[PDB]
């Protein structure tokens, strides 16, 4: 979903439902290659 | 017209992508891993 192989238009935006899984949210919120994270009701470190 | 005690100027260079880290309270890999400011924070920024 990250590095996939083409995006959509904003008006038919994509939508993935991810279930059933580990996360980890340290190495999206460490990698540098994104410029804009901005949380809204969770403060990120607490994603964790 | 305010007087102070003492006086500390902290000088680097970072990235210019990285401005919006220095504030306190936010969180980023510069902001997290080699400077850190604390939220009671009474000073001033400038970058340039």
């Amino acid at each position: 979903v990250f590095n996939a192989t083409r995006f959509a238009s904003v008006y038919a935006w994509n939508r993935k439902r991810i279930s059933n899984c580990v996360a980890d949210y340290s190495v999206l919120y460490n990698s540098a290659s994104f410029s804009t994270f901005k949380c809204y009701g969770v403060s990120p470190t607490k994603l964790n | 017209d305010l007087c102070f005690t003492n006086v500390y100027a902290d000088s680097f260079v970072i990235r210019g992508d990285e401005v919006r880290q220095i504030a306190p309270g936010q969180t980023g890999v510069i902001a997290d891993y080699n400077y850190k400011l604390p939220d009671d924070f009474t000073g001033c920024v400038i970058a340039w």
